[PDB]
């Protein structure tokens, strides 16, 4: 009752509330189900139809000649209480439960008596008052979100319905990769922590984001021991509501609850070996960057800049979150003083001076990346007429291609419509690059962020 | 077993510890604690008064006294055995006379606490997280400034030593005008025991110790508070 | 002289080391000042030239028939005290030092030299080791950056070459609306103030940006005394380069100066009504919204959001920079109950839930505008499956058009590709959008931020 | 004029103001000092702790001295003349052992301080903004935490008033645990006054009122610090 693999990775899908008019929730996300591709069985179930979407239909999960792992309930609430008995008798082990109208509106005894009765089948209620979920590697969209989303190795787990719907659809524009999208919404049962567990185990999923808006009371602890634990081989970013004590009175006002103590919630995220993004941006910034990148090995970061001006921006922002740079590796030094002038600076960062082409950036990535004492590089660009960006950006793949290693890499390019497609081309190859350099320091900072919210895990558990 | 202070106490129906009774309670973990007796008889507070050695203090100990000090239960800076037998009566005869209906417990001997660094080591539930362990400094830094840092329980050594840095007033420890660091590792090893205590012990709903003073090498608690639910 | 109109606005200015050569510096300016339309009389000054891109060339200023205002300097600094004198002897009032090899490479005696030698003549010197400015009221592009830039009302000064001229390109990204550009580079003879008392005569000129990384010794109480009184009428945004230690160091190098107390700059642009900002993205969200939005009159700011998340987020966001929410006005709550169902909720934010439909957010943003008692907006907006982004943000137009009033309004849009291009649809008009909600609101805090500068100044200067 | 008093020190080759010099410096701006007198005999000291009253306190002033108590130059509490007299010698030899070199401009008779809340007004000069003001609240607030506030003078109402409110120890002002709320009004006057004194004297590079004793009705600089150029 505590495995979810036959959540994300179901045989037979059925979505009761699916309708013939196209406009209906259960309808939209049936047409998701189909279009993103699905390759198990789906079973609409509907009280009158014979078939939807070219599909049978059937009026009830229990007519139903298959073993159906989960049903999709999109029918008002005073419906769903009947729809999880037949789902009961049928075998379903999950419902998730798009439906509204449970907690959230002040209806707990009919949210605790859905549960109860759900757990007597031994069945487990994801939601209610969700958008669904998507699991990439089952090519599996139960939404009524957007139709796709890119692939890759993130999982994207959220307490908020409109908010999280809306950075599905965000992921695609930011060029995130994703494995997994799942709406927990009341979560009247499963939670973060059984969701953690899964993902945890999951080889498809290296990094999990969750916008979070509370725990349940008597969770906390279970929530701690689990992601602490995953934490140790894969990153949690947690989009905090309510990390100002007057957004815990909101966040406290918007779900049904007493307002958590921020405090403690933070203690407890660093206990956990969590990021905590104050921010969509900062999380989606850092989320690319942990996403395409391996933890840096030591703390011999190089900035490489054609300008002392982005430089400066970088070495405030890197010391902001407590990372200072370190004189470069004279190797390093000697290899690049055979192309630079000598009125270019050393001291890291390494300024090129704005005179420098295309190439230079080339032989620059290259020769830091290559050095043995190089630890991570953050390349800062500015725009000048004596280069140009895409050439700066297939500069910076040749190099990290040549380079036949992998060593945490940002990029910071700052200009017009150029950079902006530079900075695109650099991130649909999994390079992660922003259009500032304070941003692209901010992502560099995760990673060490990352690196030492591990080792804190490490020796916290170090045996006596 | 220490468990059996908190057994009498619910069956008193009492909500919290007398604070003789506390610091038994949290000595038994390892918690170093200024040094007192319970007098039964003015021979015996006599004694002990040697033995913890002068100066003491002397106080009523009663389940009665909301202010200890407003009922003449309290006597200060005791420096002989003559003293010792004079502060011994005082207390009693005051204390019979303006609250007769009160069980007299004994009369509390305990020993000077040189100045030092003073520490707030606290145990609170929280409704998420279950017991949770505070750290902060005495005085002002807590009562006022309000730093404090928390860690949820167990506390590993790398919680202890983190949450202990991490509070703005943390240079208060590692030497200043007028005063030697004091010993990091005492309070440490006090905060891993504070959370272990409220860990094990489901019936305590907090703790604060209060004042906690530390040392060029060790701590000693002063005060402590024990609340019961 | 102290006044700069004829730098600005020159009848005729002179390029020296233009080329025949298309790729040298002082062609590339020469071709910038035609194609961005410079209708005055452009000069080309070379040796041998006798004309350059369709115009007639002089060896030397001095042998144009024609009082020159300003001289664009492009040759080696071994042959500039040479041009100065020249240009001192033809009555040049501003040059215009390009080239570098000065202050910042250790040549101080050289500087000082040129700054002497231009004074004896009456001559200003910008410079040296700048790439120009830009003047667009004057259809004046005297730089070697972009040959174009969106007209506006944003005056932006730069210390950084280049990052001044990358972020010159990026203005045009972030649909930010130029009056003026000006490159300062080494600031031997005009800085700051002078530029500053300009642009507080210049009607051309709303707000300030500058980039700066340090002030000349003597000159800061001026600069307060400058900024401040400038401030009473127009916003200040200055991004500092060193704001830590190690960043100052860091710019102590790259400049050729000493690093200056961070916290004394800190109190110095407290007291000059000035906004400091942390990062590039920072500064060009705040001047966003300070170029199109007038002040606001009060603390009644109202956010108004389709979704709980978003919602939170702004309150976190507005908490962090001081401002707090307060309950919307009776009459407002009442406006909007006639069209939302009974589980919106009215704490202010203001959510209108996730099923509200495009028309809500016109009806909703009307009646938040045409209030009495409402100072400000903040509209969020969650692609959800029932509106569109762009019908969303129509109805914003429409209501900020028909509620006739200014008050000041920030919008944040999270979703998918329809809200990158709603967000773009929206700033093209002027009003300011954001893909994140802690960027609208952190926008918003800005209008604040710097209607309570003006305050602290107007307080500071006022009468004993 | 006061100006003197920095014209003399400047012809005397000296590089700051003797303590009793400073202060009448600062008086002389309208910023409330600790009343004192120079002594130039055993007799005067006497006389001058007669006269403004007891308790004393006596140190040494010497253009040779800095730092004065670890040189035994400073002595307290001295309530009748001969309570004072012996103090008189007792400094004089221990300079006189301890600096030989030194010069004795005299013996400073210092009156009483009664305790409240110590402050730090400074004023230094930054290249760039020239003279600026600096505050924060005494003892390890400035020394240990470095919490100061700074505004460029000259000091409007406004500045003062804002760059008070500024410091994270700001609430040490406003009451707290056996301590009532101080004379803000009265700490925003010297803030401004003392940007004043810098932005009219070129000569001096720095200044120091540390410490300076805020009560619930005025202020008072105990020690004043001015350093010349
Ligand atoms: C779940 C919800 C969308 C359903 O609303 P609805 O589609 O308008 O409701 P309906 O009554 O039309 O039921 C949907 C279909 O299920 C059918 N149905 C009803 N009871 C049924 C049952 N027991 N078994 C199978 N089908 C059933 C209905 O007949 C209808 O199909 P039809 O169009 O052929 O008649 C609605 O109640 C709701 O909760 N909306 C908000 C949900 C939300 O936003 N959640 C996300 C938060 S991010
Ligand atoms: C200013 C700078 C670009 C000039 O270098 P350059 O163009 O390669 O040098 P040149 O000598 O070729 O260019 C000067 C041109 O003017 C001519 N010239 C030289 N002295 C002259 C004089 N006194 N009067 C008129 N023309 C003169 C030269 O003949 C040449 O023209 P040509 O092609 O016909 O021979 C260079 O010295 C420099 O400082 N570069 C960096 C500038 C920079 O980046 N600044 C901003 C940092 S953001
Ligand atoms: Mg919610
Ligand atoms: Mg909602
Ligand atoms: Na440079």
């Amino acid at each position: 009752m505590n495995d979810l693999e036959r959540l994300f990775n179901p045989s037979a899908i059925a979505v009761v509330g699916a309708s013939k008019d196209p406009s209906k929730i259960g309808s939209q996300i049936l047409r998701n189900l189909l279009s993103y591709g699905f390759k198990g069985k789906v079973y609409p179930i509907n009280p009158t139809a014979d078939e939807l979407m070219g599909l049978k239909c059937y009026p009830k999960v229990s007519d139903v000649p298959d073993k159906v792992d989960v049903a999709v309930i999109s029918v008002p609430s005073d419906k769903v209480l009947g729809v999880i008995d037949d789902c009961g008798k049928a075998g379903v082990k999950f419902a998730v439960v798009i439906t509204s109208g449970f907690k959230e509106v002040g209806n707990e005894e009919l949210e605790e008596e859905l549960v109860r009765r759900a757990h007597s089948y031994g069945m487990r209620v994801l939601g209610p008052n969700i958008f669904g979920y998507l699991y990439a590697p089952a090519r599996l969209n139960a939404t009524f979100g957007p139709k796709d989303v890119l692939s890759g190795n993130v999982a994207f787990i959220s307490q908020s319905g409109a908010l999280g719907i809306a950075l599905m659809g965000y992921t695609v524009v930011e060029n995130i990769g994703i494995s997994s999208i799942v709406s927990v919404g009341n979560k009247a049962d499963l939670d973060d922590v059984d969701l953690l567990d899964f993902f945890d185990k999951d080889p498809n999923t290296g990094v999990i984001m969750i916008y979070l808006e509370g725990i349940a009371p008597g969770r906390g602890r279970m929530f701690i021991d689990v992601a602490s634990r995953v934490s140790l081989r894969k990153p949690i970013i947690v989009i905090k509501a309510g990390r100002t004590e007057v957004g815990a009175r909101a966040a406290a006002s918007h779900t049904g609850s007493i307002a958590g103590s921020v405090a403690i919630y933070e203690s407890a995220f660093k206990q956990s070996g969590i990021l905590m993004a104050k921010s969509v941006e900062d999380a989606f910034d850092w989320t690319k960057a942990l996403s395409w990148n391996p933890i840096p090995e030591g703390e011999r970061l190089i900035v490489l800049t054609n300008g002392g001006g982005a430089g400066v921006q970088s070495t405030d922002t890197f010391a902001d979150n407590g990372i200072y740079l370190s004189k470069p590796p004279e190797s390093l030094i000697q290899e690049i003083k055979k192309f630079v002038p000598p009125f270019a600076s050393f001291a890291n960062p390494i300024d090129i001076t704005g005179m420098a082409p295309d190439d230079w950036y080339y032989m620059g990535t290259l020769a830091a990346l290559k050095n043995p004492d190089v630890d991570a590089l953050t390349v800062l660009y500015c725009q000048t007429a004596v280069t140009t960006p895409i050439g700066v950006a297939k500069g910076i793949v040749d190099a990290i291609k040549e380079a036949g290693n992998s060593k945490p890499v940002t990029v910071g390019m700052v200009g017009g419509p150029e950079v902006a497609e530079a900075v695109s081309f650099l991130n649909k190859q999994r390079i992660a690059a922003y259009p500032t350099p304070e941003r692209a320091s901010s992502a560099m900072s995760a990673l060490y962020a990352y690196a030492r919210a591990r080792s804190y895990v490490m020796k916290s558990l170090a045996v006596r | 077993s220490s468990r059996d202070l908190l057994l009498k106490a619910k069956e008193n129906g009492r909500k919290s510890l007398l604070e003789h009774e506390a610091k038994y309670f949290i000595s038994s973990y390892g918690i170093p604690v200024t040094n007192i007796r319970l007098a039964k008889s003015e021979e015996e507070a006599v004694n002990f008064s040697r033995e913890i050695g002068f100066p003491v203090v002397l106080k009523i100990v009663s389940p009665q006294v909301v202010h200890k000090s407003d009922v003449g239960g309290v006597k200060v800076n005791l420096r002989s055995e003559e003293e010792v037998r004079k502060a011994y009566r005082e207390i009693i005869e005051n204390v019979k006379r303006n609250v007769p209906n009160a069980e007299i417990e004994g009369i509390l001997v305990q020993e000077f606490a040189p100045p030092g660094v003073e520490l707030i080591i606290g145990l609170l539930r929280d409704p998420q997280f279950g017991p949770t362990v505070m750290f902060g400094l005495g005085g002002v830094f807590v009562e006022l400034f309000r730093d404090v840092s928390f860690r949820v329980a167990p506390l590993s050594e790398q919680d202890a030593e983190s949450m202990i840095k991490e509070v703005k007033a943390y240079k208060l420890l590692t030497g200043f005008r007028g005063m030697e660091p004091v010993d990091i590792e005492a309070i440490k090893d006090a905060l891993i025991r504070a959370g272990r205590i409220g860990v094990e012990n489901e019936e305590i709903a907090e703790m604060d110790l209060n004042p906690v003073i530390a040392y060029p090498k060790g701590i000693k608690v002063v005060d402590a508070r024990i609340i019961l639910r």
